[PDB]
């Protein structure tokens, strides 16, 4: 696909699906890590991890 | 007819945006008017799923 944050994407959903199992870290407390790969659509959402 | 109401008109030194409101009501002023739209919210932000 011509979407840029695709491989945002790619981590994301595997985040998702994995969430309860290992944790990562964000950049705060508000989007925690089950926040769904639909959302990630620009680059300002990427996570710091 | 009153110019102490229609001071805008009358007064070259006036500026626009000047009322003299506890004392006359001067019938005459600059108004504004918008343009801004009420929109439902569950139209503006939607959900993932």
């Amino acid at each position: 696909t011509t979407d840029p944050c695709a491989p945002v994407k790619a981590f994301m959903t595997l985040a998702n699906m994995m969430v309860g199992f290992e944790t990562i870290p964000m950049d705060n407390q508000i989007y925690t890590q089950s926040r769904r790969a639909s959302a990630f659509s620009t680059p300002h959402t990427w996570p710091r991890c | 007819i009153p110019v102490e109401r229609y001071n805008i008109l009358t007064n070259p030194d006036a500026p626009p945006t000047q009322i003299q409101l506890p004392e006359v009501v001067d019938l005459y002023n600059v108004v504004t008017r918008y343009a801004y739209e009420t929109p439902p919210i569950t139209a503006v932000v939607m959900g993932v799923p």
